[PDB]
């Protein structure tokens, strides 16, 4: 609306490795994460396709597509509710502490539903699981969404 | 611009003027030259490197031209920071295809041809993304050492 | 030649030149012949290294020489790039055949008789182009290890 942040024009160029002030269709689920937003991948794909958009063929961007679709994925940033990612996981671990096995938490993650890459799944837990191989979630997910 | 390098810059400053007067002209460039062992240095090799300055090659003058043409130089302990940070491990040279792709994909400064070019002096290890030190020393220091 | 092959040379040089003036005379290099070991150094044998030379064996005097007669000299880590890209699965030894048939069909340089030549101080392994090593280290520093 501008509030009219213009800075997300600016977070375009830095996206864009050619200068011509376009990003491809391939980057834009990615850039709506780092504009502060969280579309699952099937809902960036059924988007797309279902405005007869192909991410299979060469695709090219101008922002004035760009800055919509960011505008049509910013309604579904309620559907992020902490509540429910915190009493998923106490629902994955028995006893009242909040800790995952380390390997329950990685083949989860890279094989259930929205396949991660197990390299992105070694640089998410790094850091807060500890050589006991047990993942404390209520720092994980607080940590997760610090950023 | 640290004050070590600045320091080296000075050192070679009186080097080259030979007079000591604190204005190097042709005949400290061509006198330089000689006793490095030009004996067939050019005058239009001379005329060429102070064509470069818009007035003569005082101590200053000589620290803007080398600014300008320095825009990006980094000391051998913050490239090798970087490269430790792209080895967090300690020890091993990192691959030739990993440089290749993060180099691409994180900026347009790493784009391939620059990368064939980086592998062309640069040799095989250094191009590679194996080695690594010896690209740190090349580029505060030119030439194979 | 890179720099650390010109430092080696710079080394060479000040260590047969006991004077320590630049230049190498017939009396540094007997006295460097005479450390070393060799009491019946004849005078003929340093008057045929000057006779190499049209002036006196200064620093650039002694690696244009060295330059003319070292034209194809390859150090040992780019030797065995080559012969890593001849064995590409790493670590075997290439067959003797095979080098042999690779020499000649695709340059002259590797014609047959001259392959026997290489068969002839460069041993059997080497010879045979099986090991592998070896070959690169007597050819950057010559005679039997």
């Amino acid at each position: 609306s501008k509030a009219a942040a213009d800075d997300f024009k600016e977070a375009f160029l830095l996206f864009d490795r050619t200068g011509d002030a376009k990003i491809t269709a391939s980057q834009v689920g990615d850039i709506a994460r780092a504009l502060g937003q969280n579309p699952t991948n099937a809902e960036i794909n059924k988007i797309l396709g279902n405005p007869s958009k192909e991410e299979m063929n060469a695709a090219a961007i101008t922002f004035e597509e760009f800055l919509p679709m960011l505008q049509a994925a910013a309604n579904n940033k309620d559907q992020g509710t902490f509540e429910d990612f915190v009493e998923g996981l106490r629902v994955f671990d028995k006893e009242g502490n909040g800790t995952v096995m380390g390997a329950e938490l990685r083949h989860v993650l890279a094989t259930l539903g929205e396949k991660m890459t197990e390299e992105e799944v070694e640089e998410l837990m790094k850091g807060q699981e500890d050589s006991n191989g047990c993942i404390n979630y209520e720092a994980f997910v607080k940590h997760i969404m610090s950023v | 611009f640290d004050e070590t390098e600045i320091e080296d810059f000075k050192e070679a400053f009186t080097v080259i003027d030979q007079n000591a007067d604190g204005i190097i002209d042709k005949d400290d460039l061509r006198e330089t030259f000689a006793a490095m062992g030009r004996l067939n240095v050019k005058n239009e090799e001379l005329d060429a490197m102070i064509k470069e300055a818009s007035g003569p090659i005082n101590f200053t003058v000589f620290l803007t031209m080398f600014g300008e043409k320095l825009k990006g130089a980094d000391p051998e302990d913050v490239i090798m920071g970087a490269f430790k940070v792209l080895d967090p491990d300690g020890k091993g040279s990192i691959k030739k295809s990993f440089l290749e792709e993060l180099l691409t994909t994180g900026g347009g400064r790493f784009t391939p041809e620059e990368i064939k070019n980086m592998w062309a002096a640069f040799p095989p290890d250094v191009a590679g993304n194996v080695d690594y030190k010896n690209i740190c020393y090349v580029i505060t220091h030119g030439e194979d050492a």
